[PDB]
């Protein structure tokens, strides 16, 4: 009737492992599902590359400070130029699969702080305008922060989530908290969601991954200062539709 | 017959959950009242398991809060100048249907992320002074490729098969109701993405968050007029949203908004909550402790 | 034809009035409905999600930190943690929970609410709090002394971070108005305030201050009435 | 006797509101885990 | 009883072809993408046979390409003015019946040979800055060879068999529905011939096309006054077309009309698609290249 | 009389209402139906009639040779033959097709599109073109082994002198709009492009000069939704 | 409950338009051949 | 299932041979019929001269040249002055029948080129005006041009039939190509399409039967220049009523 | 990040104080020759 701590999970080739884990969010309670032949629209027959592709992917490792503010990822844009899913991703018009994501963060009994995990659908980034009504440059936000590939990007205002809509109503989304007395992981299965059966993973990001400290990273001399935290995805069920030429933006 | 169908209409009112009755529990290996945030998942402790509650057979409806009652009010989601005086004698207007223009029903259609509904557009049409005097108004609505008027006088006020709606100003509002017209299976308030293909390297980027399947078309004014008629009119466009389907509900927005189809706030970014003193006072008066 | 007397209310539009139309497109089918994952039919599945209240909503207070309830090694006994109303749609914490801004578009509300709290501090770092909910009639408690009379909850920090006070729905009328200030504090639900039940103890070489997070929701018994238009954003000019 | 919800035109969008069909189901967004935890257990055991 | 006649009254839904799953296929013999364009049938192949696809179940409504739909629907058919003022004090206006002069309806009808159906006229009458004073009309149907009248006071305004409608511009449109009237099967927007024997040697020979069935008297139209009054009016009428029969269907008119009766297009003869920089360019930008 | 209220859009005038109206005529029976060969109930029967592309539609073609596709023998391998967009609403080579100008009265569109090549060259004349379909995201392939990565079909002339192509529903939507450019290149729907798999190889004292002529029309699973008003023709002056 | 498609006037031509009557047979105008052509088959042999 | 090359057609005392034939277009699906009683409305009875009308008529020649526009024919009016049809439509004011067009044009392996065989019902000719208004001679055109007679008459501007529509649509009517390379032959038997079960056929016109070059005829030096394009019709189920004084127009 | 793309597994240092990682009989042939280097890296089973 309760949770166990210790949990592995196994998908493709990769396998990971974790001691101190809260639970697995299920986003909607929906899992990740092929496109039934009832909703498809495309009549190319879809690829299903099938563990060569849903797999993790260990992407990117950002540095928990005291005074960060956060970061943020785009599901299929992290994704695109990696491993077989990229290629797949360059060559097919049409894309759709969910995943699995899992943040990493490990620390000392002696540290404290905690991390706002969330799998933000349709995350829109707003760009900050300085009062500016003539329409400038200043109105958009650039391709860099749209799409921030692997690397991802760290929040400007992670208070408005750089949307404008309250950080502390993101836990209306499938979100997870890392705790560092707790637990040192938040695995988040997100089934596809769009408004579209396929759609193409190079233009639309179906999913915002935000990961942002809530209570700042706080310990004391003598600790270990560097404290990590590492992004691993797997895509779940990824078809792949509309072959031609490799496409790469 | 369907006369079992028509009298099955009424709202039947379904309640809130009722409050079972409770009693103290001492003993171990049983805590309602510890939950674990980190997983996700809201608490699921009752007040029975953490005060002894009585037996409230409740009967307050809940039937108001559901989608479709919320969204099923007629809005104010755009109001088109129909110039024919001064320096613009035109007598026609052609306004691009975005529901985003106004706060009240922008901020409702925010809550959720994905859309597919039904909607009655009507119409209220006066002058200036809010008169209505006897003048033929035409009110077509231009698909998205249909092609666009560019005079009170051009041929695509012919309507040989765009929708048009002819209406006096002095005759009850126009009302009229619009199917779910989009290619895609919902419309989509928020699009993480780009219409197109290309390197997006401009400079202003305004082409981010742009989906077309909301883009559906225009509304074109005219008065049926042989020349300027010195009066300006103002057409107050309401929607009524019915027969909705909502997805992904997201949070409400908290700071103000600045431009149409983009989210965008300003740099002096507002608290969500209003400023107190410390974190430890409350504005409760309250009433004069018995014994202080 | 067949004999008919209009009756008032003839030529009136009324927005909230759920009738037929005539369709501007004959025969027209739509996009087939194709399967959604997260699709919500009731606000009140909303209300019942936890969201952070903003309980350090003071002055100076900037960004994330006014979601955050400081919490320390105290140097007396029963001291004051934090307090807050317990009102939703009152300007306060409540405005930034998604229970709080739904509220606000309905006048009047009733059924329990939930507050979760969750200790953020070391994984060393013990201590105990007594939440107490006071009833409508008293200010806010000014020593743990008063506010154990009322209804509280006695919170271990410990492997299970977060706690669940449930403030029940204790009040004299069916529903509450959302609106509240001057007569309309009749509809006041009452204060929370936190205390230190022990002191907050931390071995040697682990930070002495951390922080409480504070989730509010409402309960499986949540309603709402008479929806209203709400008074969160304000516009002075079309969005053109 | 209730004379409503009555269609008089040939396409069903035309129709009113559809106020009939009010269903709850809040599990997908408030206990959205695998692992269904028991309300009287301590969740990580 | 006739319960169940008014419940299968709304439009029911037929959905467009299915998809049905094929493979690869390897041999000789068997090949569905060799046409032979010359026996003047279409291609029969489907895309089943020329790649690999899915079992797509489509549920597209085909319903809104029937005939009925693409053509009842009212479009403007005629513009007539009812002189009362300046140099031409009638008051009164004889209107050929005649609903090929505006492009639009025009070149919906003649996408086909023959036509049979009813139409529900409506009159939208106002004066020249789009005001609708009470002013009594009168609309009479001139059949051909009834007396047309020649003042506003004439004999021919009794009415006493034509048919007539009294309505003032202040009421809402006036709207009639018509049978099908004519002493053929069906309407002939396109007749090859001579309505009368000779020898055609004519230096004009303006009575080619004219087929008679189509003629259908006249519109009459007046305003039931006892002088001048000053004030001229503008009668536009639409036609809905209703149980509709059409045979034989014809190229769309590509090239400008010119006239009402006839087809007679410019020597400047414009090409049916717009003109491109070569046969090998096209207007797409696309994507980048992932590997050029 | 019977109390009635009138209702908002009472006195209006909707052009596509389908509603019943007085007869003028009582009693009227009109002339007797006799039938008419070629009777036609659906517009979709006539988007599937094959009707000519006009591919070469440049500057300086006129008259019926802009319905040609000159093929010819080349000196180079793997050559471009001709190309053109297969959005049916698009001003181009489809503007001269019957489902082309039926598709500009709807405003979407959905299925398969059919396009029949007809080599019109000599019966010695031998030759293989790969007709290439480019799904929408690429250009204009620039060679041919670009092109092949698409929906194709390697075409041999013989005596079975047409071949054709399907376009297959490759789409995101269910259906497309049926304006393009700008934005609504969102609902592009590729290029066809013509290249020459081997050469136009032909004897001694034949023309070395044919044509091919495309004839386009859509497939059994067509569909038009959201009938609209056309934009072909365009009119200044009423035809008295 | 659909109430539509009545009659209010004697004559039948002054009823609403036929609409329930879709109809697609488009091989009289696709293949109006005498010699029925398989697809799977060369069209002259 | 399929058609084979060779076909021969026999009808009255005439029969055609073809030995390169693409099909047999059966226009609209329907075959040439009497009038049944039911369709009828003039009460006389009508005569049906069976093997003397209904027979082939090998009517016009025309040489196909490499710079021809094409030609067109209205099948009444081509026939009224030939044989004992020709007497039956002058001495009878009533006349109905279908047809069976044969257009024949053969040419050696060595040339190219494509005709476009279509019979058009109610093919109203148009005139091309020089943009003047007022109601000119030259906004309708001449008797010559309507109806041509057994010579028929040469397209002016052949693109748009000259009828204003393109004629690039025009195989929405019951059409055959003759593609030199394929077929020599065309063969479109159609039925009696009119909005009366009678009518005059002096002067209405049911059908233009037009053949137009596609794709101009091309060959090499040495190769036989003459190439000419002969029509070959045959009223089917032609009846007359109305039997009074011959008129000729 | 390209020892990922392999056979891994993400050791967690707790009570359970070892983990083991199975290199699973990736090879073409059957049976792998004990011999290694030179051509005889044909038989090579890989890095840990
Ligand atoms: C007779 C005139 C009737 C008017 C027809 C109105 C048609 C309106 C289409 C439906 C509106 C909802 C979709 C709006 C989405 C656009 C919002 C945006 O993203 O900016
Ligand atoms: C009370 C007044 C009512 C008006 C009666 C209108 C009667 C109209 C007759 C039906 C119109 C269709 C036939 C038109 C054909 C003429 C077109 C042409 O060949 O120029």
């Amino acid at each position: 009737g309760y949770s166990d701590r210790v949990a592995q999970l196994t998908v493709g080739n990769s396998t990971i492992t974790t001691q101190e884990a809260a639970n697995i969010v299920l986003s909607y309670g929906e899992w990740p599902e092929y496109c039934p032949s009832t909703d498809a629209t495309a009549v190319d027959k879809p690829t299903r590359p099938d563990v060569s592709v849903n797999r993790f992917y260990t992407l990117s490792t950002k540095s928990w400070k005291t005074e960060s503010t956060g970061w943020y990822w785009k599901f299929p844009d992290v994704l695109n130029d990696t491993g077989v899913f990229g290629q797949n991703a360059q060559f097919h018009y049409l894309y759709r699969s969910g995943f699995c994501m899992h943040v990493q963060c490990n620390a000392s009994k002696f540290h404290q702080g905690a991390l706002l995990v969330a799998a933000i659908p349709e995350f829109v980034i707003a760009a900050s305008s300085p009062a500016t009504k003539p329409n400038s440059q200043g109105l958009y936000p650039d391709f860099a922060h749209t799409n921030p590939g692997k690397d991802g990007q760290e929040f400007r205002d992670p208070y408005v989530l750089d949307a404008g809509i309250p950080l502390s109503q993101a836990l209306i989304f499938p979100h997870q908290w890392i705790n560092l007395r707790t637990n040192n992981c938040a695995t988040i299965i997100m089934p596809y969601i769009n408004a579209l059966p396929f759609d193409s993973a190079l233009n639309h990001s179906n999913f915002g991954l935000v990961v942002i400290p809530i209570s700042p990273l706080k310990y004391c001399n003598g600790a270990t200062t560097e404290v990590p935290i590492t992004l691993t995805i797997a895509p779940l069920n990824s078809e792949f539709s509309g072959l031609r030429q490799a496409i790469k933006q | 017959s369907a006369v079992s169908a028509l009298a099955d209409t009424t709202i039947s009112r379904v309640t809130a959950a009722n409050t079972a009755a409770s009693t103290h529990s001492l003993g171990t290996g049983r805590v309602p009242a510890l939950q674990a945030a980190e997983t996700g998942a809201s608490s699921n402790s009752s007040d029975e398991n953490l005060i002894e509650t009585r037996c409230v057979m409740n009967r307050n409806g809940v039937n108001e809060a559901s989608v479709e009652h919320f969204y099923s009010r007629a809005g104010l989601v755009g109001v088109v100048e129909v110039k024919d005086s001064g320096t613009s004698l035109d007598g026609y207007t052609v306004w691009p249907i975005d529901v985003m223009g106004f706060v009240q029903q922008r901020r409702k259609l925010e809550l959720s992320t994905y859309m597919r509904f039904d909607a009655e557009f009507t119409f209220v049409s006066n002058l200036n002074n809010s008169t209505t005097p006897g003048m033929l108004l035409q009110y077509m609505y231009v698909p998205p490729g249909a092609p666009k008027p560019d005079s009170r006088k051009s041929y695509q006020w012919q309507t040989a098969t765009n929708p048009s709606v002819f209406a006096k100003l002095s005759d009850p509002p126009p009302q009229v109701s619009v199917p779910f017209m989009s290619p895609a299976t919902a419309y989509q308030w928020f699009y993480d993405g780009y219409p197109t293909f290309g390197e997006h390297k401009q400079a202003t980027n305004l082409q981010y968050g742009q989906c077309p399947n909301n883009m559906m078309g225009h509304f074109a004014i005219r008065t049926v007029s042989e020349s300027t008629t010195g009066k300006n009119i103002h057409v107050r466009v309401y929607m009524r949203i019915k027969h909705v389907r909502a997805w992904v509900p997201r949070p409400l927005r908290s700071q103000a908004y600045m431009v149409k189809n983009y989210p965008t706030y300003s740099q002096t970014i507002t608290n969500t909550a209003t400023d107190r003193a410390s974190i430890t006072t409350t504005d409760y008066e309250g009433g004069v402790p018995a014994s202080p | 034809g067949f004999p008919t007397e209009l009756k008032p209310g003839t030529n009136q539009f009324l927005t909230t009035d759920d009738g037929t139309s005539p369709p501007i497109l004959p025969g027209f089918e739509p996009t087939p409905l194709i399967h959604i994952p997260g699709e919500f039919t009731s606000l009140l599945d909303l209300c019942q999600v936890e969201t952070i209240l903003e309980v350090n909503n003071t002055t100076g207070t900037t960004g994330v930190s006014r979601l955050l309830i400081p919490v320390r090694a105290q140097n007396n006994v029963d001291q004051l943690c934090a307090s807050f109303q317990v009102d939703p749609g009152r300007n306060g914490p409540w405005q930034s929970t998604m229970v709080g801004q739904i509220c606000r578009y309905y006048t009047q509300w009733s059924g329990s609410l939930k507050v979760t709290f969750m200790f953020t501090g070391s994984f060393m770092a013990t201590g105990k709090m007594l939440i107490a909910y006071t009833p409508p009639g008293s200010a806010q408690p000014t020593t743990r002394e008063a506010a154990m009379l009322g209804t509280h909850i006695v919170w271990d920090f410990g492997l299970q971070s977060s706690v669940t006070l449930v403030i029940p729905w204790i009040s004299n009328t069916h529903f509450r108005a959302v609106k509240t200030g001057g007569v309309y504090d009749y509809y006041a639900t009452g204060i929370v305030t936190i205390w230190y039940q022990t002191n907050f103890v931390v071995p040697p070489d682990t930070p002495t201050e951390a922080n409480i997070i504070a989730l509010g929701a409402a309960q499986k018994n949540f309603t709402l009435k008479l929806c209203k238009d709400t008074d969160e954003i304000q516009q002075t000019a079309e969005y053109q | 006797i209730n004379f409503t919800n009555i269609n008089y035109y040939k396409d069903s969008y035309a129709a009113s509101a559809s106020r009939q069909d009010f269903a709850q189901d809040p599990a997908k967004f408030t206990r959205p885990v695998l692992d269904a935890i028991r309300e009287a257990a301590a969740p990580l055991q």
